[PDB]
């Protein structure tokens, strides 16, 4: 059975999912939808607080709705809601997912413990570890611990506001405050957590979550200086420290310079931007912050959930409205997660890798990745050439070539274990499929296609970078939808082939490893479902200052 | 020549090298040395074989604590390091008699390669060097073990890191003096940011060499902002013959009077050589007997008393062997002049001013660091025109190991690298031979 | 001498793409269209009018020698300096005879002075409005036309990817044609953009899907599968490989980078 | 020499310059027009007078719509031009003989500054001579009028704009062909900031010369970039000598054989003038008698093919006269050429692949704009290495008037500032003569 029919029979319920004539012009327009009933009104309730400016009506420009106005399938998930939900500025979950990623930011203590013993004579042990924890989270969401006369932080508003220290040395993970530790034995499959611990060896680090409403009203670049004046803090009053001596400026260096790892790197000016912002965000660093990997052994639905974190991610936040605005690209991303029809696609493809190759079963070549990119291009394809409700479904040529490419590329990852052979084969993929149909994506959907088989095994400059570090920034990729969420997926598909814990940075999978988070890592399709059903709470409200 | 000054260059030995020397004789637009030291700066680039190989063998690619796991790769990089050397050199060089110059150093750990004059000649910026380097140590590698396309773009990224999604060479096994100009805090900056621990580092911790190799390169770095031109240049050209390069021997002969002394008896030593001197005469005395004091010659007042400063460095940075003490130096070697004569005091407050927030940021919680990391394009320590980070570089050389962000720390190779470079290690003795190289051409 | 080869392919498909795109090729007249009736549907002017300038005649221009500007014949439309205009396709999926790479291609292998942009969508052609009167009147006529599956549009152009309504039209959310029941022509009532016509213009028969089928530039499985033209998937994967290997550099380059390392 | 390719070298206007020159006799590595002419570049600076004194009679200072009310400076400055920039020579300079230029333009409205080599020389980066220039500007006015200190800091103001609160002279006076490097986009990107409706102004709007200045100043950066070294600097030396020189006549006689053709009229004469030259050759004869070739000389087929790129953009833009077309030529060029043989399109790929960008953001709602604002360090057109902007450059040439961003809007001055330096505006016919100045050095 093909994954993807399931939806389509409820999405075109009383027609032939085979049949490509329907009826037309005949649903009432706007009228037919929830949604669009809902947003009309709320239109006319504002009436008063804009006194006079005009706002959002129906009746100017495009007539929406003279086709039938879908609903959609979160894939993996059994709930079907209508496109609006999944805009990003109308879910919650999205908007959590992003900020839960731009206020993390994961320190090394090892410096510090040495600047403590080495220059201040002051020994650390796992008490005084345990007792600085404390103290941290007291000081990370605003409250005072040197000065008098301080005013602090509304408690109410910052309880997303924490701080937890994970290390590889077991034996100071057996010592540590569990209220405090992310314990790689717990939360990983045996096989993931000794492989996260040979690579991070006797080394401790702490994560730093700073609260949302701070990255709601600044920015990225404001959270490694947040975590670092209160890791400063947090030393002198737990240690009992001087409070301002020349030492203290050694903790300060490592907690923003020497010893941090953030989640994004800056941009150039042109799209200016600080640390820990979108753009910033390598593939594999974001396959390697969602939590899918670890409790999943499905390396398709590893890779899908990846996919979809990451469309909200780079193509509805990002390219959507940092990099453009407005009604934004939420179509161009949910094609990529939703109705299950990326999950037939990269079924398939797995499963034609598993008969042929076997998974892992390859080294790369270029005939492994014409072979299969070819198949699963002619697949995917296929599909939507037998189902005209699915190619009216995702009727945006963008939309088709982002998927089959993707399932073309991880399927070529999953064989042959190399991200760039994955690249290679998403570009293949895109040449096979505007020869086939005779069109592509939108206007300048190609250009990273055009230059991409040139540029996916280039060691040149600007051209060259292994997969799973290229990112938005990478300047073929800088521009357009429909990319960006897939090669994410396509950094992930290795890794997960192979069964790694990581794809990029075992310290960035760690640090995601907590239950506390406020989106579900563990499956971005599942948390993003609960914000377009609009019951997902996210965190950052001011409703306890402000009018009842 | 333009300007009348003459002064007697003297060594950091304290003995005389030039006598009688026209101070444009030491210009950075004229002094041959200078002009070698800035174009091998900028040409010059240190290849990591050790870190690539490393980086290549366990996938630790793009920076701190990456790992990508299955894309290893494992090749005898180190012991072929003359092979792949031969192929960088026939990569960079522009032609057999061209000044292209490839040196393996540390049993072939690390390379460096200075590229020829002639692509920086039609290059825009100095980014070329590391450029052209990283190209030919990518297909020097590539070819050497006929790496196959699969892996080859791990080599690529092994030698250059996380670029271009990042904006610059993030986790890269090579490095320069001087990062990429996107970096740059102003513009026109690139010379002043190199970080004092490796000033101290390329001088082998001698003092006055290090404070010298400051001085000429923030000097002129301000010839390149602009702001040693016109009215301002001589007090530039000044401050770099008497602060950096112990004209008239000034500098040493405060440091070996107060060698038992304070800030206080180092600015007493100073007020007092500059009434001799007629660079500074009473204006005004006051009720109590105060003498308020005004410059006879502003740039030359600001030469003196920037002099001063970097004594008064040595002798209290010195008596502590403890750099952390520079900061506070600076500031109150300032103040006290100031109120001491009623003149303004080194850089009319500017050299002050860069003390109080450099003392602020290496001993708050808000940033910066110890006393070794800080440069001219470094937000705390820009804002004094080449008058103050020559201090910094003096103090580190003086420090006997009280720092954790130590030379060894930051600059553990910068030493082996670039300290065999004569101009570079030990520049006071050949821009003196410059200086003396043009004297009779000003 | 040299015979144009257009493009790779053992089907039919690739046959009439290669049609399509061949100069000598005569594409066949399927309707005629009016003078009025084209440049009513256009939409940018009315019959009779002035054509309307952007610039001055080229000949006041040209002030320096330039001689390789003066190797280029300017197409009429330039000569006057007349303004540019468009005209804009969509075209069905479900075999409409013509498509949108196969237009840009056929274009620029057949007119001069052509500025033409490729979409899933829609296809366009922007160009000095004279000229692009005489180019669209061979869009419209022609056998790469059809009035049920290329609906002219240039703006809320969906409906490529959409199924066919009951009259097996391609839906239009702004209906700038409609199906005459009458007499089973479709009739244009609104022009490109969606203004209405104060006089329709009827565009005639839609093709029969057999004639589709014969005629179509898409591959589909229904019809001739692009797994079937093995011989097109050929020279797709060696222009990949080929790009693959260039940009890698290595071996293809193999001969300069010896004479660069002095070997 | 290194490399065995000779070629003859043709003028724009389709006649021999010189016969039989090494390819290398046209490298930016030894030509020395090329030498020259980057020189030039990274060298000159644009002075306003006239912009600095109205912006002072208005206080319209920092930028677009500012003014500040009450800080107005009224001061004759354009009536002063002569003896302004008599001093501003004074200043710049760095010695009597040396290469600094000043010439007064537009009946002193205007200045062209040129820095002298020297202080290029000890600069780290091309910034020096916008610093040194507007250093001098300011200095030049205070002394001309003795403008009190109070209204000083306008006139510095005027002349630099919002710099340092902007990290570059936001709403300034002076202006470089440059611009800052903490502006690049990438890495040695430099020489690529020069937007097309600026070449054309250069030039004057003549097409070759304008293709070739771009072509020029993209592959130079190329090497600058370091995707010119070692196994890919042949590829972008016969890409310079073909497409931007017109090695061979091969652009000017595709062209012209072309006149009254289209863009697959011009690939089909490429492929046979390939076919010919023995560069191409069938690699497999398919079923339906398809010939797929294959390159014989993969450096070379590019080349020939970037050359018919050029070509045919000057055959279908220059049919309609109108720029906007360039960006789809490119594109279907590149797409016409490869399914016509089976081959690798322009820069294997990437040339097309700008151009789906290209024409995207011109014309989308989403950025970009008219081609004549574009250049290689723009996000959009960076991506091929040196092969498509030199057709953006050619189109604006032939554009007769139908862009609102035209050459008159963006670059309005730029031809009377610059275009009278020979080798900008005429940069064939001097490649070609600095190429037989060294051909049998060699
Ligand atoms: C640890 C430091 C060194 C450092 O880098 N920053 C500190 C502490 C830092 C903390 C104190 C928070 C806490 O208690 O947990 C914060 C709030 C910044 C932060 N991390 O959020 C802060 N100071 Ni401080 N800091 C202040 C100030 C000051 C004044 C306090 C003088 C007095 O007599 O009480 C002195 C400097 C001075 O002497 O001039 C000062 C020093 C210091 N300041 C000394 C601690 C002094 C002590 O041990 O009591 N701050 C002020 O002068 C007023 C504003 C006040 C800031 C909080 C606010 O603006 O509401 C706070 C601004
Ligand atoms: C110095 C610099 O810190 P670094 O030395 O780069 O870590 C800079 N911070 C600051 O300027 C902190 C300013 C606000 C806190 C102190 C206010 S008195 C910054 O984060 O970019
Ligand atoms: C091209 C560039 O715009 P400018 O030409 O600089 O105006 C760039 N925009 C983008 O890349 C927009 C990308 C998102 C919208 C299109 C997605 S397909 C930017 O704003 O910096
Ligand atoms: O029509 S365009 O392709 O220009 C933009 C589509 S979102």
């Amino acid at each position: 059975k093909k994954l993807f029919l399931k939806a389509l029979k409820k999405k075109f319920e009383g027609e032939d999912p085979e049949e490509k004539s329907t009826n037309f012009y005949c649903f009432g327009g706007w009228e037919q939808s929830e949604r669009k009933r809902e947003f009309t009104e709320y239109a006319k309730k504002a009436a008063e607080k804009r006194g006079g400016i005009p706002f959002y009506n129906p009746d100017i420009g495009v007539p929406l709705g003279q086709r039938k106005l879908m609903a959609y399938r979160v894939s993996g998930t059994d709930a079907y809601v209508e496109g609006d939900d999944l805009h990003f500025v109308n879910n919650a979950a999205i908007q959590q997912m992003v900020d839960d990623i731009k206020r993390t930011v994961i320190v090394g203590m090892d410096t510090a413990h040495a600047v403590l013993e080495k220059r201040l004579g002051v020994e650390v042990t796992p008490e005084t570890i345990n007792e600085y924890m404390e103290v941290i989270n007291h000081a990370l969401p605003g409250g005072a611990v040197v000065q008098e006369h301080m005013v602090e932080v509304h408690p109410g508003i910052v309880e997303d506001c924490y701080a937890k220290v994970f290390t590889g040395d077991d034996n100071l993970a057996d010592e540590l405050d569990k209220r405090i530790l992310i314990d790689i034995n717990k939360e990983f499959p045996e096989e993931q957590a000794e492989q996260l611990k040979s690579y991070i060896g006797n080394r401790t680090y702490q994560v730093n979550r700073v609260p949302t409403i701070v990255v709601r009203a600044c920015d990225g670049g404001t959270v490694s200086r947040w975590s670092a004046m209160q890791i400063g803090m947090s030393f002198i009053s737990a240690y009992k420290l001087c409070a301002g001596e020349a030492a203290i400026a050694d903790f300060s260096f490592a907690a923003k310079h020497a010893d941090v790892i953030e989640m994004g790197t800056i941009m150039p000016a042109r799209r200016a931007r600080g640390p820990n912002e979108p753009g910033g965000v390598a593939f594999g660093t974001f396959a390697d912050i969602v939590q899918a990997s670890r409790v999943s052994d499905d390396p398709a639905n590893v890779s899908l959930e990846v996919i979809a974190g990451a469309a909200a991610l780079y193509d509805q936040v990002w390219l959507g409205s940092y990099m453009s605005g407005g009604v934004g690209f939420t179509q161009y991303a949910t094609a990529a997660y939703t109705d299950d029809i990326l999950d037939d696609f990269l079924y398939y493809g797995m499963e034609y890798v598993e008969d042929k190759f076997g998974i892992c079963g390859s080294e790369p070549t270029m005939d492994v990745v014409r072979d299969i990119s070819t198949e699963v291009t002619l697949y995917s394809l296929e599909q939507y050439e037998e189902y005209p409700t699915l190619l009216e479904d995702h009727f945006g040529g963008s939309q088709r070539a982002a998927v089959a490419a993707a399932a073309a590329g991880c399927s070529t990852a999953f064989a042959t274990g190399n991200s760039n052979a994955g690249v290679n084969g998403w570009y293949l993929s895109q040449i096979l499929h505007k020869e086939a149909h005779s069109r592509l994506g939108f206007y300048g959907y190609d250009l990273q296609d055009q230059c991409g088989a040139s540029n996916s095994l280039s060691i040149r400059s600007d051209e060259g970078l292994i997969h799973e570090l290229r990112g938005p920034n990478y300047p073929n990729y800088a521009m357009n939808v429909g990319h960006q969420p897939e090669y994410a997926g396509i950094a992930q598909a290795p890794h997960a082939a192979r069964g790694d814990a990581f794809c990029t940075n075992p310290l960035i999978k760690v640090a995601f490893a907590d239950k506390d988070l406020s989106f579900d890592f563990t499956s971005p399709r599942k948390s993003i479902a609960k914000g377009a059903l609009r019951e997902f709470i996210p965190e950052g409200e001011r409703d306890l200052i402000i009018p009842a | 020549p333009m300007y009348e000054d003459r002064v007697d260059l003297y060594g950091a030995d304290g003995k005389l090298l030039e006598e009688d020397v026209p101070l444009e004789a030491v210009s950075p637009l004229k002094n041959p040395t200078i002009a070698n030291l800035v174009s091998d700066v900028k040409r010059s680039v240190a290849v990591n074989l050790a870190g690539i190989e490393g980086s290549l063998r366990k996938a630790a690619l793009g920076g701190k604590s990456n790992f990508i796991p299955g894309r290893e790769v494992d090749l005898p990089i180190v012991e072929n390091a003359e092979a792949i050397a031969e192929k960088i050199k026939k990569l960079v060089q522009t032609s057999e008699d061209d000044d292209t110059n490839i040196r393996l150093i540390n049993n072939g750990q690390q390379i460096l390669v200075q590229v020829p004059t002639t692509r920086m000649g039609v290059a825009a910026d100095y980014t070329v060097s590391a450029l052209v380097t990283g190209a030919a140590v990518v297909q020097a590698i590539i070819d050497e073990f006929d790496v196959d396309m699969f892996d080859a773009n791990a080599v690529k990224t092994a030698v250059m890191g996380r670029y271009p999604q990042t904006v610059d060479f993030t986790g890269a096994n090579l490095s320069t003096l001087l990062g990429p100009p996107v970096l740059l805090e102003g513009l026109g900056y690139g010379l002043r940011n190199i970080m004092a621990n490796h000033v101290v580092a390329i001088t082998r911790k001698n003092t006055l060499n290090a404070s010298a190799l400051s001085s000429i390169l923030e000097q002129t770095a301000m010839f390149e902002t602009g702001d040693a031109v016109g009215a301002f240049e001589r007090m530039h050209l000044l401050g770099l013959a008497y602060q950096g390069l112990n004209a008239n021997n000034l500098l040493f002969d405060l440091v070996k009077e107060n060698g038992k002394g304070t800030v206080g008896t180092v600015i007493a030593s100073l007020v007092e050589r500059a009434i001799e001197d007629r660079v500074i005469k009473v204006a005004k005395e006051m009720t109590s007997g105060y003498k308020m004091y005004e410059p006879a010659d502003w740039a030359l007042w600001n030469a003196y008393a920037a002099t001063g400063l970097l004594a008064a460095t040595i002798v209290n940075v010195g008596a502590a062997r403890a750099a952390q003490g520079v900061a506070s130096t600076v500031l109150y070697y300032n103040d006290i002049l100031e109120y001491e004569t009623g003149l303004p005091g080194v850089d009319f407050g500017r050299a002050m001013g860069t003390a109080v927030g450099f003392s602020f940021f290496s001993h708050s919680i808000y940033g910066g660091g110890g006393p070794g990391i800080f440069h001219g394009n470094h937000v705390v320590t820009r804002h004094s025109k080449g008058f103050a980070l020559p201090c910094v570089a003096a103090a580190m050389c003086l420090d006997a190991g009280t720092q954790m962000f130590s030379v060894e720390k930051t600059s553990g190779l910068i030493g082996s690298v670039y300290s065999e470079i004569d101009y570079f290690r030990e520049p006071i003795v050949n821009v003196a031979k410059g200086a003396a190289e043009i004297k009779d051409q000003l | 001498s040299y015979k144009a080869q257009y493009t790779p392919g053992e089907t039919r498909i690739a046959e009439n793409r290669r049609k399509h795109m061949n100069p000598d090729y005569e594409l066949r007249k399927l309707r005629e269209i009016s003078d009025e009736d084209l440049v009513k549907v256009l939409g940018h002017r009315n019959p009779g009018e002035s054509y309307k300038s952007v610039h001055p005649p080229l000949d006041e221009m040209d002030f320096e020698e330039d001689i390789v500007r003066d190797l280029v014949e300017p197409i009429q439309g330039a000569k006057e300096g007349v303004r540019v205009r468009y005209i804009q396709f969509a075209d069905s999926m479900y075999n409409a005879p013509a498509q949108p790479y196969d237009r840009a291609r056929t274009y620029m292998w057949r007119y001069r002075g052509v500025d033409t942009g490729t979409l899933s969508g829609r296809q366009v052609i922007e160009m000095r409005e004279l000229d692009l009167e005489g180019v669209s009147k061979e869009l419209v006529e022609t056998e790469l036309f059809d009035p049920a599956t290329t609906g002219i549009r240039g703006a809320t152009v969906h409906g490529h990817s959409l199924r066919l309504d009951e009259n097996g039209l391609m839906f239009d959310a702004l209906q700038r044609y409609v199906f005459d029941e009458e007499t089973g022509h479709v009739v244009y009532v609104k022009e490109q953009v969606g203004r209405p016509l104060d006089e329709p213009v009827d565009m005639g028969q839609p093709l029969d899907e057999e004639e589709l089928r014969k005629i179509t530039t898409i591959y589909r499985k229904d019809n001739i599968a692009m797994r079937d033209d093995k011989e097109a998937i050929e020279v797709v994967e060696n222009i990949h490989t080929g790009r693959t290997m260039g940009g890698f550099g290595m071996d293809v380059f193999k001969e300069d980078l010896r004479k660069r390392l002095g070997d």
